[PDB]
């Protein structure tokens, strides 16, 4: 529900071991590159 | 323009993120809240207070879920009856140019509902419930704050100090969304 939505979102940002995934949105990268980077990072964590 | 001396406008521009032209605009907005209270001529530095109840009706604040606690934070007695200087201070912290760490300094105190100079689970539930504007019910807020408080508590004491809080909001900037108000 609405709580679970907010939860996995906030938990994503605050995980100290998964900050690569958390900070693609801070990069001057195009959407397509950001999406391919998150896909790859999520495989190897 | 005879509302302020040149030295007054120099000081305002040097002590805030506003230019002199902005300061005159802020005086007009302050004056329009209560023309019987607010002098048009500030050159002798009059001391006047405009009640919180009027300030929180401005369109820039009236929808903010922390409007009362934000206005109170810039008042001497915590009642939010601001002088012009307080009013300018508050919109300078809230403006686009103000650094994250300045906003964070005030946000930490406004979110510290039990005034013990830490953010605990219960402070965070009261903060998130207001931030999410009825989108989340009571237990949905609990669900979120349960996970946030452990993740964010780096030191290990069950509560968030100011350093923990600043690291939190760097990763979750939506906690400072209520401190971005243009005027
Ligand atoms: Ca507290
Ligand atoms: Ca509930
Ligand atoms: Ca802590």
């Amino acid at each position: 529900g609405p709580g679970s939505e907010e939860l996995e979102r906030l938990k994503a940002l605050l995980d100290e071991n998964r900050q690569m995934i958390a900070t693609v949105k801070c990069k001057p990268w195009k959407m397509e590159k950001k999406i391919e980077v998150l896909k790859e990072a999520k495989k190897f964590v | 323009q005879t509302i302020f001396t040149e030295e007054q406008l120099d000081n305002y521009q040097d002590c805030t993120f506003f230019n002199k032209k902005d300061i005159l605009k802020l005086h007009a907005r302050f004056y329009e809240l209560a023309p019987n209270l607010v002098p048009m001529d500030y050159r002798k530095s009059p001391i006047v207070h405009v009640p919180m109840s009027l300030i929180i009706q401005m369109p820039e604040l009236r929808e903010n879920p922390f409007k009362e606690r934000i206005v109170e934070a810039f008042s001497e007695d915590g009642e939010g009856n601001l002088t012009f200087n307080d009013f300018v201070d508050m919109f300078s912290v809230l403006c686009e140019s103000a650094p994250r760490e300045l906003k964070a300094n005030y946000a930490f105190k406004i979110y510290d509902f039990n005034t013990d100079n830490f953010i605990c689970k219960e402070d965070l539930e009261m903060t998130l419930a207001r931030l999410t504007k009825s989108e989340l019910n009571e237990d949905e807020v609990v669900l979120v704050c349960d996970k946030v408080i452990e993740e964010a508590d780096l030191d290990g004491d069950g509560k968030l100090g100011f350093a923990d809080f600043e690291d939190m909001i760097a990763k979750a900037p939506d906690f400072l969304s209520t401190f971005h108000i243009r005027i």
